[PDB]
RNA sequence: AUGUAUUAAGGAGAGUAUAACUUAAUUUAUGUUUAUGAUAGAGGUUAUCAACAUAUGAACUCUUAGAGAAAUUACUUAAUAAACGAAGUGAAUUGAAAUAUCUUAUUAACUUCAGGAAAAGAAAUCAAACGAGAUUCUAUGAUUAGUGUGAACGAAAAUAGAGCAGCCUAUUAAAAUAAGUAAAAUGGCUUUAAAGCUGUUUGAAUAUUGUGGGGAACCUUCCUCAAAGGCUAAAUAUAAUACAUGAGUUACAGAGAAAAGUACCGUGAGGGAAAGCUUUGAAAUAGUAGUUUU
RNA sequence: UCUUACUAUAGUCAGGACUAUAAAGGUCCGAACGGGUUAUCGUUGCAAAGAUAUCCGAAGAACUAUGGUAAGCGAGUGAA
RNA sequence: GACAUGAGUAACAAAAAAGAGUUUAAGGUACCUAAAAGGUAUCUUAGAGUCUCGCCUAAAGCUUAUGGCUACGUCAAGUAACGGCCUCUAAGUUUAUAAUCUGAAGAUUAUGACGAUGAGAAAACUUUGGUACCAACAUUUAAAAGUGAAAAUUGUGCAGGAAGGAUAAACCGUACCUAGAAUCUGAAACAAGUAAGCUAGUAGAGAAUACGAAGGCGUGAAUGAGAUAACAAUCAUAAAGGAACUCGGCAAACUAACUACCGUAACUUAGGGAUAAGGAGAGCUCAUUAGUCUCGAACGAGUAAAAAGGAAGAAGCAUGGAAUAUUGUUGUACGACUGUUUAAUUAAAACAAAGCACUUUGCAAAAAGACGAUAAGUCUAAGUAUUGAGUGUGAUUUCUGCCCGAUGCCGGCUGGUUAACGAAUUUUC
RNA sequence: CUUGGCCGUUAAAUGCGGUCUUGCAUGAAUGAUGUAACGAUACAACAGCUGUCUCUAUGAUUGACUCAGUGAAAUUGGAAUAACUGUGCAGAUACAGUUUACCUCUAGUUAGACGAGAAGACCCUAUGCAGCUUUACUGUUACUAAUUAUUGAAUACGAUU
């Protein structure tokens, strides 16, 4: 080989036991016998939530102007800790 | 003269002999890679 | 258990030739002899099978007592069913009490100096041949291992017990080697009364080169044949030895007289050191 | 999984690599599912296909004569 | 190229708004000044028509848990290149017109250990009858004293400059003032024979009320210092970045690289390109035309 | 990753003949395979070692595959 | 660096091979027609296909590997109809641990981990040591027969023939190319080289030789068409003579294979020589037939059954008909022999070799020998004087004589010499 | 020396085989010597066979040649680049003299251009190298010997005297 074999070799090139995974994840452990049991506790789910009446789409009119928040006198202003807990005690203080 | 030493020539080979796991293991392997490096080499190893 | 990996070839954990003249055999596997030997009662003979790694022939012989099985090197005659036993490991309360005392060395003989059987140098009477002589009070057969080869013991340190009966009295007793070499080994030293078997082993001829590479023995080339550079015997227009005295390819005088036993290494034991032939023709 | 062609950094310039590779999944519907039919091409105006098709030739031809000076011959 | 300032771990893979850089790949806020700045509109993709300063969300895989054929597996809030420094080990080409001592050379290289620097350092130092006052760097002293058959090698005192800092109660936590040590013989190193370093075998003394070391073989007097215990910044070395300067380069120059350690060559270590822009168009060479000769 | 030797795990040798064997032979003739005796061609070659014919071994000291080990002060390997 | 000359020259020649039709897309010309268009024909570029002919064919075919600068819609819980990953370990490796050795680097031993070229349950539904073992060779065995495997059974020979573990379906590979026609290595589109299985049939002992069913091919203009001089290469035939050629029968020709055929010398280590030499036979038709097989009904008939068969017969110049197997004998030297060697100018008389001989090695902690900046330690060897190492010779028959002065080695004196050490001495300042 | 003497083989023998010896300079494990078998070893002879030859001829294919297409290389100081005799760093297309030749190509051929290529080959030189050898010079090791130290004793005998 003179150029081929200087590029990064890969799964599709070779077969005497090269493996080399995608990054997909362990779902499972391997057996003895060369099979494979599942982990369901490895395995992953998708939460996706009813989208039945669901009003908001992911654009907004442009009649509406694109608006920055302003918060005089605090540098801290949307990460402010006391905003946070000042505000709740106002809306929801129970929980 | 040249001889076609590179006939039959498996990649199991090169990346025992030439790899870079052959290399960060042992005490002269570490100065290859350090050479190579300070000279900006892209291809380290193999 | 098997007898594989480079060692077969001559090569030393390093990788490189130490052994000369080696590699290419028979796969072969090393069998497990039983030099010691103590384990006391019978045992009995149950096959003399052929040995590759050794000359002579061993035998697979069964612990009466609890079934084991072991190996042992045979000797001359030994034939399968033969009882043998071992009285390293001290005397049956039976056959000292038969006698009634401590030991009498004419009825001991009469009763354990059989082929085979295995006992102290001390035990066997002067005159008797054996064949696993060993060195040390618990070590291991060493010497007259080879086949058709044995060992005659000489002397014993002992004296006489005014009844006609001697007794040891010394720590050692003197042995005749293969090689003619009367030396000095320890009382209690193991002894194996026969011969070894394969007798004829030395009268054996392979006939042709191909059985010499099946037991892993390769071509020998000579000092003569090389170049002034691989040998001090090489170089020179046709035949010619260059007027240089034998020696190995790393100037060990090869011929002559010369030994190779270290100067310091002393030999303690020796009583009357071997015969040198001196380089004179013998037939 | 679908390979990709080895290529350069730049086009014609760069050091040598091979993009990441592609993974295509079939799945074994329990309810069957069909496909449109592609439109005929006098009914992609929609798309402002005429005009596409226009610029298609030009560059499928620049293509060609671009092959032709690399087997290092040219159009009489 | 040099100088000045600042800083003290480096690379790769794949991916992505192809000025915008990490699957959030153009995050979100504050203050000030806004043409007398800084150095009374239109425009949210027909975008970023605002700079400075201060905060802030995100920031993948490998080098780099273990394994393994680095960018995989399997796990997990696993993580530090080179150059420079010190000690140890230590050549040869070369010169002597050969060549052994010598020189090359306390060199190159390798190994260990360590930090942003390190090492060294406040005299058991030099001087010479007067005195100087730690260490480090540069110059002179000096093709000197001197050694060596030769070839060559080669100090120190002192002076000038850069820095300047002293201490043990060390500005980070250490000594009850140092014995198998000083020193001798012998085998070597260094070297001028001294001093210093060292394997082996041996082996001291107790302070100027003159005890110990040194002052270039050695003894003596005198002078000077106080080993066998320690701490210490700066001037210095290297690399990266920024800026300044130029009878420095302007594309076969400068650098190896104006898209480079890339392409390409080699199994490998390793070797290693060509290539600027819209300007100008020299010679050689080729096919013709005019005059002329054949 | 060539090549020499060794090593581990494996594989291959149509058919026929002689010999004491059904199987005991570095046996015989001869393909595959492995060698490279002789001649011609070729020599800026198809080929920095090739082509054609001829010839040798072809159950063995055989041949082949994938890995492994041993090389550069001292010399690794070497039927030399 | 550019551009000349040789030169528009050589080359595009693996002794497979081409011929005539047809057709698609885009584009270029000519005419028809001047309403643009379209049509007809032709050419260029990139393809496809039909008929005929030929070449390869135990391949130049098909299915897959090693590999890949060819191209990315290549789809699996497992078996039938699959590998990897995963489990186990070999040869080995180890900046893992402990101990030990060591100028540093490091090395050694043990354990662990890793490491295939090997071993891994079930399925057309599934989840002790010959009481042995699964190296080679031979034999036997899935009951109609034969053949080829698998596994097992039995036995033979010596060269005496692994290890370890056990016993509701993730991830990775899947495309194309296999070297005579576009893909691997040989600097390349190279007459070279590369692994596995399959690889029609006739005919044979056969994978030999010849034909060749399917398949592929008869190269990317990297060529095509003519002409058939010298000369060259590769071949064919040949009057008379038959080595007169030549350093030399170099090359070529003769011969050749087959049979349960006949016959076969000197010499011999009694095995051979020997397939010696030298002869005979062969295809087609047919008389004839004990059994086997077939048919009809013991017997009869039959080769549209395999075979046997004879001094039978026919035709032709010729019946080993085409292709395939390259002479015989004799006397010597050298080396016993089969083997090995300068990859790519010397294959041999050289090396090796069985055999023979000599020196060395007693194993009590290191047998000797070899390796170890140098040791621990390793190979030797889980060997023991019939063992291992070194040296020369080189099967066997018949033999191997004389000299120990020189050289080397070995042994030996309470000897001579004798550095260090040291009785006794001696000198500078 | 030498083609040693003789014998056999050839019409003709520096060869080959047998034999004899005075063997410049055979010789016994740097083994001596004689057979069987074996050999792509080397030498010689016989029979057969043939284009090896007397002595070549014809035939076939692929090249060679022409047209169309594509398109190299070594090499080249520059060239209007004949013959002879002479000359001359000593072998002339190029100088001297005389002679001869209209201009330009194609296919053949290789006598010359001391043709091209390869510092290929030989000899010599360098106080240039490498490898090898040894009773070369100067050194280092394996190895041997003595001894301080680690490490303390007892007895006997012999030797110098
Ligand atoms: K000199
Ligand atoms: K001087
Ligand atoms: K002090
Ligand atoms: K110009
Ligand atoms: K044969
Ligand atoms: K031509
Ligand atoms: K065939
Ligand atoms: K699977
Ligand atoms: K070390
Ligand atoms: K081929
Ligand atoms: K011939
Ligand atoms: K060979
Ligand atoms: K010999
Ligand atoms: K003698
Ligand atoms: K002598
Ligand atoms: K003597
Ligand atoms: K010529
Ligand atoms: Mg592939
Ligand atoms: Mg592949
Ligand atoms: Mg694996
Ligand atoms: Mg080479
Ligand atoms: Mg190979
Ligand atoms: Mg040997
Ligand atoms: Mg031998
Ligand atoms: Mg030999
Ligand atoms: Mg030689
Ligand atoms: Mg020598
Ligand atoms: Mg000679
Ligand atoms: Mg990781
Ligand atoms: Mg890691
Ligand atoms: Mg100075
Ligand atoms: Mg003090
Ligand atoms: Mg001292
Ligand atoms: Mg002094
Ligand atoms: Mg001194
Ligand atoms: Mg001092
Ligand atoms: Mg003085
Ligand atoms: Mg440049
Ligand atoms: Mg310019
Ligand atoms: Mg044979
Ligand atoms: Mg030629
Ligand atoms: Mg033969
Ligand atoms: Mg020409
Ligand atoms: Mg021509
Ligand atoms: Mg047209
Ligand atoms: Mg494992
Ligand atoms: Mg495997
Ligand atoms: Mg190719
Ligand atoms: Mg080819
Ligand atoms: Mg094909
Ligand atoms: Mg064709
Ligand atoms: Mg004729
Ligand atoms: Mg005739
Ligand atoms: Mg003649
Ligand atoms: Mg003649
Ligand atoms: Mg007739
Ligand atoms: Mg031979
Ligand atoms: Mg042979
Ligand atoms: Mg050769
Ligand atoms: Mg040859
Ligand atoms: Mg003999
Ligand atoms: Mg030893
Ligand atoms: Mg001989
Ligand atoms: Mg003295
Ligand atoms: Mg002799
Ligand atoms: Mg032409
Ligand atoms: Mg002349
Ligand atoms: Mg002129
Ligand atoms: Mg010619
Ligand atoms: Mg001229």
């Amino acid at each position: 080989g003179l150029k081929y074999r200087k590029l990064r070799l890969t799964t599709k090139d070779v077969n005497k036991g090269f493996y080399k995974g995608n990054r997909t994840g362990s779902m499972g452990t391997h057996t003895s016998y060369g099979t494979y049991k599942i982990d369901y506790t490895k395995v992953r789910t998708y939460v996706c939530p009813d989208l039945t009446g669901f009003k908001l789409t992911p654009f907004v009119s442009k009649t509406i102007r694109p608006v920055h928040d302003q918060f005089p006198g605090d540098k801290l202003g949307p990460k402010n800790p006391a905003t946070y807990l000042a505000r709740w005690k106002s809306e929801n203080g129970l929980d | 003269g040249p001889r076609p030493t590179m006939s039959g020539a498996t990649r199991l080979v090169q990346k025992r002999r030439h790899g870079f796991l052959s290399r960060v293991k042992t005490k002269n392997g570490q100065k290859t890679l350090k050479r190579r490096l300070a000279k900006g080499r892209l291809r380290l190893s193999a | 258990f098997p007898k594989k990996g480079q060692s077969k070839g001559g090569r030393n954990h390093s990788g490189r030739v130490t052994v000369r003249h080696r590699g290419g055999g028979h796969k072969r596997r090393i069998r497990m002899v039983d030099f010691e030997r103590w384990i006391p009662g019978p045992h009995t003979v149950l096959r003399i099978e052929y040995d590759p790694g050794r000359s002579a022939h061993i035998a697979l012989v069964k612990e009466e007592a609890t079934g084991r099985k072991s190996y042992i090197v045979a000797a001359d005659g030994m034939r399968a069913g033969d009882v043998v036993q071992s009285y390293r490991s001290g005397l049956p309360q039976d056959l000292l009490d038969s006698m009634g005392g401590v030991v009498d060395p004419g009825i001991l003989a009469a009763r354990t100096c059989w082929r085979g059987n295995c006992l102290p140098v001390s035990m066997i009477p002067v005159g008797t041949q054996i064949y696993c002589v060993g060195s040390r009070p618990d070590g291991k057969a060493v010497f007259c291992r080879s086949a058709g080869t044995y060992a005659t013991i000489i002397s014993k340190e002992e004296e006489t017990r005014e009844d006609g009966t001697k007794v040891m009295t010394g720590k050692f007793v003197n042995v005749r080697l293969q090689s003619g070499e009367i030396r000095r080994v320890s009382k209690d030293a193991c002894a194996t009364v026969g011969i070894a078997s394969n007798i004829m082993h030395h009268y054996r001829q392979l006939g042709k080169a191909g059985r010499s590479r099946w037991l892993n023995i390769r071509p020998t080339v000579r000092g003569l044949a090389m170049n002034a550079n691989d040998h001090p015997h090489g170089g020179g227009r046709g035949k010619s030895k260059g007027n240089r005295h034998p020696v190995s390819p790393w100037g060990t005088p090869a011929k002559g007289g010369y030994k190779t036993r270290r100067k310091s290494n002393v030999n303690k034991w020796v009583v009357t050191p071997r015969v040198r032939n001196m380089g004179v023709r013998r037939n | 999984v679908n390979q990709r062609m080895h290529e350069q950094r730049h086009g014609d310039v760069g050091n040598w690599r091979r993009p990441k590779s592609q993974k295509m999944m079939i799945a074994e519907l329990a309810k069957p599912f069909v496909w449109p039919k592609p439109p005929a091409e006098d009914a992609r105006e929609a798309f402002d296909y005429a005009m596409w098709k226009k610029q298609k030739t030009a560059q499928e031809q620049d293509t060609k004569f671009q092959g032709i000076r690399a087997q290092g011959e040219v159009v009489p």
